[PDB]
DNA sequence: CTACCGATAAGCAGATCTCTCGATTGCGTATG
DNA sequence: CATACGCCTCTCTGCTTATCGGTAG
RNA sequence: AAUCGAGAG
């Protein structure tokens, strides 16, 4: 864009509509007559697809606008086809109200009645009022009754709507939100599902016939029903053409205009227009430009436009259909050939079902029929490859640059290296001025070749000029004559631009794909340098684009608008973003070597004389370049005196804070550790922690957690103490002196470091040789074998065997093995690592690097000196043959840790070839699994943040969607920033430094601009309130006092601050001890929790999206990301690991715990069935069914089931489930001893069967023992054979014995973190709720969601959300705020339902745009343009489909210009 | 108040609104065994009254239904006995702020 | 008795970052 | 034998739809 | 311009 070309108008809406058929003819510039789209000679032919009235085409100048190729907009036209044509996109809308119609009397074949009531309550809806479309319903209590009944209602709906815009719920455009979209939905949708399931018409009385359809362009109905056509007669599969079917909508429609306006119009109606039904039907093409149909040259091969394609091909049978009705009225005259009149009128049928199918190929490729096939205009916008997504929401754009990225630690931080190719290149338009003139002359003298130098100059008159084929001279006269008045009137406001080289001064954009979060698209000053064609980039924010220089590349976009320097320059530049919104961690700071010398250099062992001491100053300071405060360097006193003046590295630090540091400003006093143990350094060593003092490091050393990937270093303080520009500074300061110093003392690693000695390498071999013995054992007890047994035991290779086969069993045996094998190796790793090696910390560099955080782990030091370790495939050892062997060497079923994976060498003395073949598997799978997980978070990412991409922050601290709804009030309760959260309970280190922090807490000069007194007074008053309400359930507790910020303004009241804030700030005051008082270090405080608030207009949900979604990249009940996308992807009641966590009363024993755990715990029929044994026996068909029992005084004790309750089992739901299986197979098919009576009291039993069941004949339970239970049982002769064990065993397992409903187990969790809990795999709580005698009812919470919001409420829902969402988090440790947390769990139970983050999710959203360029652009774009819905423009996406400026942070406000004079 | 056990007779289900403003709640022993607001799950509701609701509206300036929802049929609204309008008021044990008090509307 | 409806397992519609190269593009038959 | 013109088979969610009976007119 | 193939982070 150009910006001295301003625009006076402005879209400020859009609403989408039915191009109605006579506003195209009288639109239309021409009319589309002949296929043929060009004749020979290479010219258009009149009447085409390529006439002069469509457009300019290839120099010939445009019939209708008379511009040429390059003025010409194009210019529509319509082809008029003869036959109306079904319009594919509303087919269902069609179908909908053409079915449950009457023809008859012309009405819905429903009561007018309940036709009435909806249309009334739509009307309601139409302005809001959702109460009183429920209220409606009051007033039910025969034509004078029903008309009584309509006058009644819409008098009642008049009513309601002038009390609605009396009082202000609303205006005349009518109040539209979310819940009534949901609202209106949820009606019209049960409205069309009333009206599609009548019979006959109840207005009338009079059967109507039915309608099909085979697909699209398939339109068929029905005749009616013997019975039917009586009913009609006392009352008083045929095809339809689509002029019938357009007539038969016209009238119905006239008819009922009432209720498809309030239908048809989500909005009140302020244009009165008519629903006219022809809207369905496209009477009428359009025909888009040559604009946008032109062909191509790739080469000599010319390719027509597939557009033009299908439109000549509906042309073709457009002209065939009226061609042939010339000669249908040739026969209209002789009618005595008929029945060839016929076969032309079914050639012209079936030549209007080719022509309805050609427009449903031209609009939608898959609605046509035929098996390549032509994308059609649905297919032209509807998926990634669209046009919404691929054309609107992302651009290629101009004055963008990409190259592969070397490191630099020469630039500043802030900086990045451009090449000189692109410095010639990238230009920005500096409009000339009095303060330009000096350089901008000299960048248009040196032109388009020079750096810096210019490309262009724009004329004052918006002309432009070409300096790149000028010489010296005329470029000379030119930039002479830059500056200069315009004697032309009409721009007499505007100046020259120059289109300048891209210096130093400028700002650019850089991204690194793909972009994770927001942190990998910053800003970064341009520093040029004459080296090689590549970008340039400093160490520190390789952590932030998580890039290395392996051959990576970014995009490097240059933005050419003050505005969008700006943005990029205080915004989004890569000083201002030291920490991620994530957790509020660094994510920036020097990485590997950088750390490794100042392990060295702040080592206590290294001095350095005068020289070299400010020698390594000077060339990490340099004041000429800005690096000082004082204008000259300050030095410090050498710490040794005699014989010679040394000093020390830590020393060095002192002096590189001091200089960079501003002046009269007390120094960091920092008290924290590092990665380093004291025992590394020697006995009495204290080099653990760290004491920074007054500016001055005292103690320990500096490592990778004071400047890095690691929390409350030296550079945290330094950015929580002077903002986040001196910590940069301090990056890059020393960036540059951990470099000259590394070159003086240089750091290296070789294999002397990946050494042992004698006596190490002896413990290593016997603590590494006790594996076999290991590897035995573990087998030998997995298999509940005897201990010690012989490898070679045959019943230990038949156990082996049968866990080998069962999937469960050989995962114990893995899981077990390997918890063996690590308990050796790490004996290995304890003994021998660091006491072992030959080469010592800190000489030994490898262990060096890997303690001190640079790069690699102890693991990895570990696994290269001293034991590789056991390979983990998955959570198994190895895949196993079939055979058993692991291997081709190893043994079949061999007990083994090398053939269980488990590797004994080291990187160090090589691997075995077995080992090699191990660990290739285990690379392998990282490898797979890694590439998976690639691409497996950015589904959820974009699901999540299409959403959330428009909440913010209103002005008001409320957190709440671009529609206006509502999701929060506080951002996770307190308004508390998670950037500026670092230190705020940091108290500690707060009181340390106050006297720093008050330079810029400056009360005075924050005090006056705001109230001081009454946050403060109710602050006190509440806290008071608490205190003495002392301890009491929540639900007890009143609310007569609420905090402070929801009454009192968080950012204009001091004072006003969170709850745990205030009892965590007394908790530590309550230390007494130490001017600084309690009342400067209290508003200090309060003053820093007042600057610790999120600015309204934040992109809290992207940076909520950003903060879930990022972190699963690096990811019994379900986990990861398949169980954060089962939380908030899909929301499944259907989850797929549901459990209920219950807390059991504290005066119960374990063993009555466990006996009620079994009590509760699902039995099944088959748990206590030995073998059932079926006899079948045809000498009529009798079928014996002993089945076989458990011992008893076993399964009575292990289940809690006895002889009777199984009897009552039998007796009653395996019976009647094998008789009902038994019948439906049959049905389906024609498509020990005893004694001979047991008792009297048995026989009646058996006699009750018998007359209970159907084709029972015997029964009998062993009531004395509970071992066997038979019933003969027999069918007919004409039956084939049966199974009668498939379908025993299939019923047998489904045949519950004692069941709480929705439970199938409860196991007895060891106890964690205290809090006894029995767990189930199941939801019910119903079912506990009965039992208090153990479980603590009041304290059940349940891993399911739906289950939670349905029996217990929204709140609990949400809180059992949130939990969810952490606890996935929480098994990585990948610690991600309560905060975003929360307002995911907020925002998707926003309408009181557990709702998901998919389009089923956000079908009620103001924002039709968000949902077409979501996905299924289609149907979203139907439900708009039916409900004649005005898209709004206010969702971001929106904005970015119209082009108007976004509204989230810097649009979030206007700009004004007060002027001086009248 | 109408505590039904079992089940209810599905004809007599059409009568509750019918009635004029005096309303006619029903509520099943099922949800009746424990109180689910003792339950520290669920945070305690409480009502909102007219004058401090539209206090609410007009600091926020806000409409009735750009508020967060509570449906009719949530097992708390079941407690509360609330009609359509009313602005339950919740107090969010936030575990980054406390007492934290929030609010969904009950349309 | 039967219609009103309230609920019972199956068919289908739509899902599952950026970049740089190179190669090739369906056929059958009718008139001159 | 060149030149020219058209015909043709190894996922998962969430909403299309069930067969039948409960039960007041 | 699409399809297929090779790769980069
Ligand atoms: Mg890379
Ligand atoms: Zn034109
Ligand atoms: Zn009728």
């Amino acid at each position: 864009m150009d910006i001295s070309k301003p625009v006076g108008s402005e879209i400020t809406s859009v609403d989408f509509g039915i191009l109605t058929a006579k506003e195209i003819r009288n639109l239309s510039a021409k009319q589309i007559t002949n296929p043929t789209v060009l004749d020979n000679l290479g010219h258009p032919v009149s009447g085409g697809l390529y006439d002069l009235a469509l457009g300019a085409f290839l120099r010939n100048l445009c019939s209708t606008c008379g511009l040429d190729e390059k003025f010409c907009p194009g210019h529509q036209g319509h082809i008029e086809l003869p036959v109306p044509c079904y319009n594919p996109l509303f087919f269902n809308q069609l179908y909908i109200y053409l079915r449950a119609s009457c023809l008859f009397c012309h009405h819905f074949r429903l009561k007018s009645v309940e036709v009435h009531r909806y249309a009334c309550k739509l009307r309601l809806l139409q302005y809001g009022l959702i109460d009183e479309s429920y209220k409606l319903d009051e007033i039910t209590l025969s034509s004078t009754l029903l008309n009584e009944l309509k006058s009644k209602r819409s008098e009642y709906v008049d009513m309601a709507i002038a009390k609605a815009l009396s009082d202000g719920r609303t205006t005349e455009r009518g109040s539209f939100t979310a819940t009534v979209n949901d609202e209106r939905k949820k009606l019209v949708h049960e409205f069309h599902k009333k009206l599609l399931s009548r019979g006959k018409c109840d207005n009338c009385g009079m059967f109507s016939p039915k309608f099909r359809k085979d697909g699209f362009t398939k339109i068929f109905e029905t005749a009616l029903n013997e019975k039917q056509i009586t009913n009609n007669r006392v009352k008083g599969s045929t095809y339809i053409l689509s002029t019938e079917v357009k007539n038969i909508l016209d009238t119905v429609f006239r008819k009922e205009q009432c209720v498809l306006q309030y239908v048809f119009h989500s909005r009140p109606n302020l244009s009165r227009k008519l629903v006219k039904a022809d809207s369905f039907f496209m009477d009428v093409l359009v025909v888009p430009p040559t604009r946008f149909r032109l062909p191509s040259k790739l080469g000599e091969e010319v390719h027509e436009n597939s557009q033009n394609q299908l439109l000549s091909k509906v042309l073709t049978t457009s002209l065939l259909i009226r061609d042939l009705n010339d000669d249908l009225s040739k026969l209209q005259k002789d009618k005595v050939s008929l029945e060839d009149r016929r076969v032309i009128f079914s050639r012209l049928m079936n030549a209007f079902v080719t022509i309805q199918n050609d427009v449903n190929a031209f609009i939608d490729s898959t609605k046509a029929q035929g098996r390549v096939p032509i994308p059609g205009v649905k297919q032209a916008l509807e998926k990634k490859e669209g046009l919404f997504r691929k054309h609107m929401m992302g651009k290629r754009v101009n004055y963008a640059a990409r190259s592969v990225i070397s490191p630099d630690p020469n630039i500043e931080t802030n900086e990045i290296g451009v090449p000189p190719v692109f410095a010639v290149k990238l230009t920005y338009p500096e409009p000339v001025t009095a303060y330009n003139i000096a350089e901008l002359r000299q960048a248009v003298i040196n032109g388009p070749d020079k750096w810096p130098g210019a490309t262009q100059i724009q004329n004052e008159d918006g002309s432009l000029v070409s300096l790149i084929g000028m010489s010296v001279e005329q470029r000379k006269a030119l930039a002479n004559q830059l500056l200069t008045p315009s004697s032309n009137v009409s721009t007499h406001t505007l100046n020259k631009k120059v289109y300048r080289h891209i210096k130093n001064r400028d700002v650019v954009l850089m991204n690194r794909q793909p972009t994770l979060h927001k942190a990998s698209m910053m800003g970064h000053k341009v520093r040029v340098l004459p080296n090689e064609k590549t970008l340039r980039l400093h160490y520190a924010n390789t952590g932030a684009y998580n890039a290395d220089f392996d051959g990576d590349e970014m995009n490097m976009h240059f933005p050419q608008n003050e505005n969008a320097r700006a943005e990029a320059l205080n915004l989004a530049n890569t000083d201002s973003q030291y920490l991620t919104p994530t957790s509020g961690s660094p994510v920036r700071g020097l990485i590997q070597d950088h750390i490794s010398a100042g392990v060295w250099l702040t080592s206590k062992d290294s001095f350095f004389t005068r020289e070299q001491y400010q020698q390594y100053i000077y060339g990490c300071i340099r004041p000429e370049d800005g690096h000082t405060t004082r204008s000259k360097i300050v030095t410090l006193p050498p710490t040794i005196f005699k014989p010679y003046p040394l000093w020390t590295g830590k020393q060095i630090i002192t002096t590189v804070l001091l200089n960079v540091t501003p002046p009269d400003m007390p120094g960091i006093n920092l008290i924290s550790k590092n990665k380093i143990k004291n025992e590394y350094w020697g006995k009495g060593s204290l080099e653990n922690e760290v004491l920074f003092k007054d500016g001055a490091l005292l103690c320990g050393i500096l490592d990778k957690s004071q400047y890095g990937a690691s929390k409350y270093g030296i550079v945290h303080s330094l950015h929580e103490v002077y903002g986040p520009e001196v910590a940069a500074k301090v990056l890059s300061v020393l960036g540059r002196l951990f470099t000259n110093y590394i070159t003086a003392t240089a750091f290296t690693c070789g294999m002397d470091d990946l050494r042992l000695t004698a006596e190490g390498n002896k413990w290593r071999t016997d603590i590494l040789k006790t594996s076999v013995d290991t590897g035995r054992e573990a087998a030998a007890e997995v298999t509940n074998l005897d201990k010690d047994t012989p490898a070679d035991d045959p019943e230990l290779l038949k156990r082996l065997q049968e866990i080998l086969r069962d999937n469960n069993k050989s995962g114990i045996l893995d899981a077990v093995t390997s918890s063996k094998v690590n308990a050796i190796t790490s004996q290995v790793v304890s003994k021998c690592v660091p006491d072992g090696t030959m080469k010592k910390f800190p000489c030994n560099s490898m262990q060096a690097m890997a303690l001190s955080g640079a790069k690699g782990s102890n693991v990895n030091v570990s696994q290269i000196m001293c034991l590789l370790g056991q390979q983990a495939l998955e959570g198994r050892r190895v895949p196993v043959m079939v055979s058993g062997k692991t291997l081709p060497s190893f043994k079949p079923y061999e007990t083994d840790a090398m053939a269980g994976g488990y590797v004994k060498g080291r990187f160090y003395s090589g691997i075995k070839p077995q080992e090699y073949y191990f660990h290739c598997m285990a690379g392998r799978e990282g490898l797979i699994d890694t590439a998976v997980k690639t691409s497996r978070s950015g589904y959820l990412q974009r699901c999540l943040t299409k959403q959330l991409e428009g909440v913010h922050v209103s002005y008001d601290n409320s957190i709440r969607d671009a529609d206006g709804t509502l999701v929060q009030f506080m951002y996770g309760g307190d308004a508390i920033d998670i950037t500026k959260e670092s230190h705020m309970t940091q108290f500690e280190f707060c009181l340390d430094n106050y006297y720093a922090l008050l330079k810029k807490y400056n009360p005075s000069a924050l005090i006056e601009h705001l109230d001081v007194e009454s946050a403060l007074k109710y602050s006190k008053k509440t806290l008071k309130y608490r205190k003495k309400h002392s301890k009491e359930p929540h639900y007890k507790q009143s609310v007569k006092y609420d905090p402070v910020l929801a009454k009192y303004n968080p950012a204009k009241y001091l004072g006003s601050v969170s709850e745990n804030f205030q009892d965590k700030l007394e908790s530590f005051l309550d230390k007494n001890s130490k001017g600084v008082n309690e009342k400067k270090f209290r508003a200090l405080m309060q003053l820093k929790y007042m600057r610790s608030l999120i600015n309204p207009g934040e992109a809290v949900g992207i940076i909520a999206s950003q903060s879930v979604g990022e972190p699963s990249t690096q990811m019994n009940v379900t986990l990861g990301i398949p169980r954060l996308r089962e939380i908030v992807m899909t929301a499944s009641a259907a989850i797929k690991t549901p459990q209920m966590t219950l807390p059991i009363w504290n005066d119960v024993s374990d063993e009555q715990a466990d006996t009620f755990c079994k009590s509760i715990s699902k039995v099944l029929l088959s748990e206590v069935i030995d073998k059932v044994i079926v006899t079948e026996t045809t000498g009529a068909r009798s079928y014996v069914i002993h089945m076989r029992f458990f011992d008893n005084n076993e399964y009575s004790e292990e289940y809690d089931v006895s002889k009777e309750e199984l009897q009552n089992v039998i007796s009653n739901q395996f019976i009647h489930l094998l008789e009902a299986a038994i019948v439906k197979e049959i049905k389906k098919q024609k498509r020990v001893e005893a004694n001979n009576n047991m008792n009297k009291v048995q026989r009646d039993r058996q006699s009750a069967i018998i007359s209970h069941h159907r084709f029972i004949t015997k029964y009998n339970f062993d009531d004395e023992s509970g071992k066997w239970c038979e019933f003969k049982l027999e069918l007919a002769a004409d039956t084939e054979k049966l199974l009668m064990v498939n379908i025993v065993e299939e019923i047998c397992r489904k045949s519950i014995i004692r069941q709480i409903p929705h439970i199938d187990r409860c196991v007895h969790p060891e106890p964690e973190n205290g809090k006894r809990v029995l767990v189930t795999e199941g939801v019910n709580f119903q079912a506990m709720w009965d039992q208090e005698a153990f479980i603590d009812v009041d304290g059940i919470t349940s891993n399911d969601v739906a289950a939670v919001l349905k029996t217990y409420g929204v709140e609990a829902a949400r809180n059992t959300i949130v939990n969810e969402i952490n606890n996935v988090f929480s098994r990585y440790a990948i610690s991600v705020s309560f905060r975003h947390l929360d307002l995911i769990a907020d925002m998707m139970t926003r309408q009181g339902t557990y709702l998901a983050f998919n389009r089923q999710g956000m079908e009620t959203s103001t924002s039709s745009f968000m949902k077409m360029s979501y996905e299924t652009t289609c149907q979203f774009l139907t439900k708009a343009v039916l409900d004649n819905e005005r898209e709004q423009l206010d969702s971001p996406s929106a904005r970015i489909v119209v082009g108007k400026l976004n509204n989230v942070g810097t649009g979030s406000f206007d700009v004004l210009a007060k002027v001086p004079n009248a | 108040i109408f505590v039904y056990q079992n089940n209810i007779t599905p004809s007599a289900m059409k009568l509750v609104p019918s009635i004029p403003p005096a309303t006619i709640e029903t509520f099943n022993e099922a949800a009746l065994v424990v109180n689910i607001t003792h339950h520290e799950l669920v945070p305690k509701h409480i009502r909102l009254s007219s004058d401090e609701k539209r206090e609410l509206l007009k600091r926020y300036r806000l409409k009735e239904s750009q508020l967060p929802r509570i449906q009719r049929a949530d097992p708390v609204a079941l407690y509360l006995g609330l009609k359509r309008g009313e602005v339950v008021k919740i107090i969010r044990k936030s575990e980054t702020s406390g007492r934290y008090a929030s609010y969904r509307i009950c349309m």
